[PDB]
């Protein structure tokens, strides 16, 4: 093909290869049922030719079209050959080519493809996504094929809607008999209806011929899961049943032979497949683990058994269950079922009272763990079955045990609150009567029961706050060795939360307009005395609740690390009641014993409150200074730069040639003096480095604006004379927080490269290279005449959101994160930030005038300059004409961003993985930006990583819906323009994007209190300067503060509760509203031209 | 082998993979497989540590790499003298890891490294063909 | 009520709470069945009656299948009722066919349920 | 209150919730009547126990909307939860002891 | 008719709430501190026109709904509310004069 002239070879080869692929699609015929080796040979030819650069010097799409091919047929052949990622890529290429051909002259494309080629694009995409195994991608395939009963049944099995699956399996009879019976049996088993399933299987024997292998497979599965030891190429469940039978009959040779046969058969079946996706390995791994556990139990039971051996095997089981924390329930449940069957067999074949109790205790612990695991997956029948089995084996006489608390939790999870509360209150009564919580074994159960009952009563509002406070929560704290510490921490946190709720209610009422209206009405004489008495009582109650909440928060922070993020709330309270002596005393006596690292995420805010106004032993400023000094003592590498920045707020004019600000500067100076008194060398070196950065930032570079190759730093700059800083860690590096205070093996600054580069920008920030102790170079961006503190605090919020996302398993399985970069402010107008490598602005990649993606691909559309001019010319006119102009521009400007992943990742597997990462990044960033009200999301403020395809958000100055105050406001929650959606693939926002948005929105909703307290702490920082001002508005587009603060807090609370336009919405409804608002051309046409809504 | 100190679970797995770099009959690996399975049943806490370490870049984690390598080795043992004994050892090793969430979707098969560098060393599209065929 | 019920059971041998529950069941007023008391909510029979009152048929299946100490005839009657109210007609037919194995004891209620299922499913063969 | 009373309260509260728009517009028509005179003034306050009007009107309407939506002190509740909160507020001697003696909270 | 009236009323209520909101007055105050004033005037006129259009559509469809049955009588309140808050529009007045005078009079009884 390289030497082809007049496209003769091209035409001939195209015709013959198309004929081959068409012949592969039959089903006899003249040529059909081709060997898979030949199909793979032709697929390899196509795959090789797809990656070669054509002489036309075009794009990757032309390279994909060396031969005139119909890629739908190739995609179907690849799917038949189990090349699922290749099939998906070829389907995407075919759809793109068909769209381009149509423009020259899914449902519509699917029906057209069915018309000529006889292949439905939608059906092929659904089959490919089913083969791949990614769960969310199955939701982007919707249309006329979602009404068939089999599709609905598979969907119901996806969400484990077993009742719906059972109903639909029983209803539809046109389904093939084997599939219907298998689905019915599986649904019955997943609902816990073991006896019903057994009777159903017995009734299936009537008027039935020889069973197909699936039927006896399910029969043997039900037999071994129900312990029906009566009835009897061996398959997996038959092998398991036979092995359990042999173990019961003390025939170990047959046991080991059956297990060996099962291992060999499972491995052979797994290895005969294609091994394309990781999701294809999980069932085999689960079955192999079950076989291994059974073999270990058989080896244990072969000889005499002791208590220590059973304890050891249960410990091993618990360790392996901990390894399976993120696995799906479909893979963990069979292992648990085999475990409980094994334990019950050991129970029934013991004949020894001493070890019988040990086996019973192990079985009870296993069944409690199974109940908890089933509850975590929103399963309500398996926990009930486990509780029933516990009751069968654990007929109690004392009446109090650990498993009954789990029974109460199970009843609560089933939305039967009366039963749960009655059980738990009866248990509390029994525990109180039995003893005074003096038994070490019953202390944990009593404390947990009291705390859970108090929390449940608080939720149901069935009891007044006084009784909840006095009878359950304070009692739980009083009742209360890692388990004891954990219980103490939980009780302390619950008491603190309840006290904080009461205090916040009192404060809200005192600030409420009803209270001031009552006061005004009284202003128009025993009434005055009564009001004075009521007001003093209200103030006393407020102070008592605040003190209790602060004390219990401090005690909670001292008992563990699971609730560290609550420290924000504590600080908030202490920062809003600085004049209260009791809070200061609690922070000085017990608050000074909290580990210092827990205060690290608030270090920007705390240091902003330094002053020299309230002094003395109980003075707020003295306590704050002591706390900050101790924190900086323990963690110099996380705090010292902030203190220097506070002290060096006005060093720019010092190096060239208000009361609160002066007090903060003096307090920072005394803190720095203390640090230098302990560590003089490090303080001196860091001060020298900060001076070097500040001097370099102020160096003018307006005469190097055009050049991009690289400019050597002038020799007179102090930055070039710093060498071998053995105690100065690189400032733009994420340093792992050490609970201890050694910080031994840290990469320190060694040298700075003599040359710096410019990447553009209005103020021309400078890119420099820092060589550390090892052979690694770090890029740093030094910026002058710009404020970087807002970026730093927004990055802190991003890190907190990242921790929240990692905390929840649902978003942790999808690896949903926010891309972050370290920012170190140095003064009021200078700073240095980490320059991520491999990142490029999306505007640079898309709408570059020279070699943008919109010019390389699709060169006959409007240029970016043309669109900009057209949209600018119509700004001062009516909104309707804006709409026609914007629609005309969008008609002649089509997205081309989907090629980004196509050019860089030629392997279909890597291309799929990178596209999925891109879509998840877009979803997470969009939702988090909406929650934080992040705005000014234009093409130059969003970067993409060329190695991971993920998105990074920069220039975070505008947030908290302040972009809606500018002239021509921003009427979108986030950027979801046509290029952004086009990068997501053929399904757009209908597959992975919507589900990931829902999963992160649910995470935000479940942590609304923490997000409110974090944002409340950060917004009342006197140094943030987040509100929009006329100067900022003019620059962006070429007390009252208190009121806007509570307005922003209220709007954030509404967002995190789901209340939009007064209507409360579910997560799905809120996400739908957000998406349809973001993609609406009506809003996009009303935006600023600099936002570039058409891109 | 055990010079310069003992081996951790990660080191044992890396040694197994490094031996797997050499291509030979699957039966010759059988004994080594057994050793691996012993380690895999004695250092599950080290497995937890490995899984926590590999979460930053799940694509090149060692547990999914080991699973893929074992599956490929079992595939190469079909229709050979070592079948039904190599498969048993592979199943025993794979039962010591279980269905751990590897946080990846695609399988990479652990392509070669020197071959890619040698290919990148060439140009002109004809010397690359010569290298491949040679 | 609970203290009064336990004192009454201690002296007279009759509990007040369960007597009130029985009286309210006999009367048939639906709301009054919710305030009888919490003394005997744990027993599976009370929970099953509560589920049947609220038409919680899935929970009725789960509890009827789970509890075996319940007298047999009541258990199969409840299972058949719950299956019928969920539309599982074919599952009910196969379940009835499989129940025929234990035909040693046959109370009229099972035959009545068999005939009801036969005429509702239009079998025209269960004679 | 544990039997018929609680369930009937839940039923009527659910009816009020399902008709929140109709109730809201009826009350909005009622309140803006120039002859209703529903607000409280010191003369009536002294008699009972022996333009800010607009803002009071929207405050009352917002409180009524919150009541009909089940939003109590910023937390949205179910019908059962709202009825439980109302009952425990009404039967609480803690609140009853703070009432006017003319109300006769002990009766 | 009732569905169309309810949707138009929802749109009109959203526009009115935005006009009577804190964000709108904060934006106006921020602008109060030269083409931006013209842009604000254009936006305000467009918003008022959309509000009036939605109000007129809602009133018309409520009137039509009250003329076609008796299941939705209690919506007359809403209609009157609109007419009682938009006395000077001069389109709602004519719309009530022409088509609102054919409504059965008993439906106005609970508002007397
Ligand atoms: O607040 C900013 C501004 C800037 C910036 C300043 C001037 C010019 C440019 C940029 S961005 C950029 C990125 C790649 C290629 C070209 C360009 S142009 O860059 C960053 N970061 C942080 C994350 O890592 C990448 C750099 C943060
Ligand atoms: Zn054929």
């Amino acid at each position: 093909l390289l030497q082809d002239t007049n496209e003769s070879w091209r035409n001939l080869l195209s015709t013959h290869v198309q004929g081959f692929f068409t012949s592969c699609l039959r089903h006899h015929f003249f040529r059909c049922c081709l060997d898979k080796k030949s199909q793979r040979t032709m697929l390899a030819v196509v795959d090789y030719m797809r990656r070669q650069k054509r002489p036309s010097s075009g794009t990757i799409f032309n390279d994909a079209f060396w031969l005139d091919l119909n890629y739908l047929e190739v995609a179907k052949v690849a799917q038949s050959c189990a090349a699922h990622f290749t099939a998906l890529l070829y389907a995407e290429i075919y759809a793109d080519k068909k769209s381009m051909d149509d423009q020259e002259k899914i449902s519509s494309l699917s029906e057209k493809s069915k018309e000529e080629t006889g292949i439905s694009l939608q059906d092929l995409l659904l089959e490919i996504y089913r083969s791949i195994g990614e769960p969310d991608s199955l939701y982007g395939c919707g249309g006329g094929k979602m009404l068939q009963p089999i599709t609905r049944l598979r969907t119901y099995e996806h969400e484990a809607m077993w009742g719906k699956a059972l109903v639909t399996y029983d209803l539809e009879t046109a389904i093939p008999s084997s599939t219907r019976q298998a689905g019915i049996i599986q649904a019955l088993q997943n609902l816990g209806l073991c006896h019903i399933l057994s009777v159903y299987l017995k009734g299936l024997d009537y008027e039935n011929k020889d069973w197909c292998p699936e039927l006896e497979e399910l029969h043997y599965q039900a037999a071994w899961r129900n312990m029906q030891w009566d009835h009897c190429g061996t398959s997996y469940h038959e092998s398991l049943y036979n092995a359990l039978q042999s173990l019961r009959d003390r025939e170990f040779s047959t046991f080991y032979e059956s297990l060996k046969y099962a291992r060999v058969k499972e491995v052979e079946e797994m290895c005969k497949r294609s091994l394309e996706s990781v999701y294809s390995l999980y069932p085999t791994l689960s079955r192999l683990q079950a076989i291994g556990e059974l073999e270990s139990i058989g080896e244990l039971f072969s000889r005499s058994v002791t208590h220590r051996q059973l304890s050891e095997v249960y410990i091993k089981w618990q360790k392996h269950s901990q390894l399976l924390k993120d696995s799906d329930f479909s893979f963990q449940e069979p292992i648990m079922a085999l475990r409980t069957v094994i334990l019950e067999i050991l129970m029934e074949k013991e004949m020894d009272n001493s070890q019988r109790e040990c086996i019973k205790d192990i079985l009870t612990k296993h069944l409690v763990e199974l109940s908890i695991l089933a509850r975590t997956f929103k399963n309500t029948q398996l926990p009930e079955r486990a509780i029933f089995q516990i009751k069968q084996y654990n007929s109690v006489s004392c009446g109090v045990s650990e498993w009954q608390l789990e029974e109460a939790q199970v009843f609560w999870a089933k939305k039967e609150q009366s039963l749960a509360l009655s059980i738990l209150k009866q248990m509390i009564k029994k525990l109180d009567a039995s003893c005074a919580a003096n038994n070490p074994s019953l202390k944990l159960t009593y404390t947990e029961c009291l705390r859970v009952c108090g929390n449940w009563l608080a939720e149901t509002c069935l009891e007044n706050p006084a009784v909840i406070m006095q009878t359950y929560l304070e009692k739980a704290v009083e009742v209360a060795s890692d388990e004891l510490r954990n219980g103490k921490m939980k009780a302390f946190l619950s008491l603190a939360r309840f006290s904080d709720t009461q205090y916040q209610r009192i404060e809200n009422y005192m600030k409420s307009s009803e209270f001031e209206n009552k006061q005004a009405l009284l202003k128009r004489q025993r009434e005055l005395e009564l009001d004075e008495l009521a007001l003093r009582a209200l103030k006393e109650d407020r102070k008592r609740f605040l003190c209790k909440a602060v004390e219990n928060y401090i005690n909670c922070l001292l008992s563990g690390e699971e609730h560290d993020m609550w420290v924000f709330r504590l600080c908030s309270l202490w920062l809003e009641n600085s004049g209260v002596s009791e809070v200061n005393g609690m922070m000085k006596r017990d608050g000074m014993k909290i580990p210092t690292y827990k205060f690290l995420p608030l270090m920007y805010q705390l240091a902003a409150r330094m002053g020299t106004k309230m002094m003395g032993g109980l003075g707020f400023h003295e306590v704050l200074n002591n706390l900050i000094s101790r924190i900086s003592m323990d963690h110099p590498h996380h705090t010292l730069f902030i203190i220097l920045a506070l002290a060096n707020a006005n060093r720019d004019e010092f190096l060239t040639k208000s009361q609160l600000d002066e007090d903060r500067t003096e307090a920072a100076n005394r803190i720095i003096c203390t640090i230098r008194s302990r560590r003089p060398q490090m303080v001196r070196s860091v001060e020298a480095l900060c001076d070097a950065y500040i001097i370099l930032a102020n160096l003018d570079a307006t005469q190097w604006k055009t050049q991009r190759k690289g400019i050597n730093i002038p020799a007179d700059q102090p930055i070039t004379k710093l060498k071998n800083l053995e105690d100065v860690v690189v400032p733009t590096m994420e340093i792992k927080v050490d609970h201890t205070g050694e910080y031994g093996n840290l990469v320190t600054i060694q040298s700075f490269k003599a040359e710096f580069r410019l990447a553009g920008g209005v103020n021309l920030p400078k890119i420099i290279d820092c060589v550390g102790s090892d052979g690694k170079e770090r890029r740093q961006l030094v910026k002058g005449r710009d404020d970087l503190r807002q970026d730093a605090v927004m990055q802190q919020v991003f890190q907190m959101c990242n921790t929240l996302l990692q905390r929840n398993t649902e978003t942790r399985k999808r690896k949903l994160t926010i891309c972050t970069y370290k920012v170190v402010p140095l003064s009021q107008r200078s700073g240095v930030l980490e320059w991520c490598t491999g990142t490029v602005p999306i505007g640079e990649f898309l709408v570059n005038n020279e070699d943008g993606a919109h010019k390389r691909y699709r060169p006959n559309d409007f240029s970016a300059f043309q669109c900009q001019k057209k949209m600018m010319e119509v700004q001062k006119k009516s909104f309707e004409e804006k709409y026609e102009v914007f629609m005309d521009v969008c008609q002649n400007f089509q997205p081309v961003f989907r090629y980004f992943c196509m050019e860089k990742f030629l392997d279909p597997a890597i291309w799929f993985e990178k596209r999925l990462a891109y879509t998840r990044s877009v979803a997470t960033s969009s939702i988090v930006g909406y929650i934080l009200g992040l705005g000014d999301r234009h093409v130059q403020n969003i970067l993409i990583n060329e190695q991971s395809a993920e998105l990074v958000h920069i220039d975070l100055g505008v947030a908290f819906e302040q972009g809606k105050i500018l002239p021509t406001p921003e009427t979108v929650p986030f950027r979801l323009t046509r290029d952004i959606v086009d990068g997501m693939g053929i399904t757009g926002v209908e597959g992975v994007f919507r589900r990931c948005c829902e999963k992160t929105m649910e995470v935000m909703r479940n942590s609304q209190e923490t997000l409110l307290t974090i944002v409340e702490v950060l917004l009342y920082d006197p140094l943030f300067d987040w509100t929009m001002n006329p100067l900022k508005a003019l620059y962006l587009q070429q007390q009252s503060f208190n009121k806007v603060a509570e307005r922003v807090l209220m709007r954030l609370q509404e967002k995190l509760k789901g209340v939009e336009e007064g209507t409360v919405l579910s997560v799905g409804g809120q996400v739908n509203l957000l998406i349809q608002q973001a993609i609406d051309p009506k809003n996009l046409s009303r935006l600023f031209p600099g936002w570039k809504a058409w891109v | 082998k055990y010079s310069r100190g003992p081996f951790s679970l990660l080191e044992e797995i890396n040694h197994f993979l490094s031996v797997s770099v050499y291509d030979a009959l699957p039966l010759t690996r059988l004994e080594g497989l057994k050793d691996l399975r012993r380690q895999l049943e004695l250092h599950k806490d080290q497995m937890v540590d490995i899984m926590r370490a590999s979460q930053d870049n799940p694509q090149d984690g060692i547990m999914v790499k080991l699973v893929v390598n074992l599956l490929q080795l079992s595939k190469m043992a079909i229709n050979h003298t070592g079948e039904k004994e190599v498969l048993e050892a592979v199943g025993s090793c794979l039962g010591e890891v279980g269905p751990i969430d590897f946080s990846t979707i695609a399988i990479q098969h652990s392509k070669d490294a020197s071959y890619t560098k040698a290919l990148k060393l060439f140009e002109d599209k004809e010397l690359q063909w010569t290298f491949i065929m040679l």
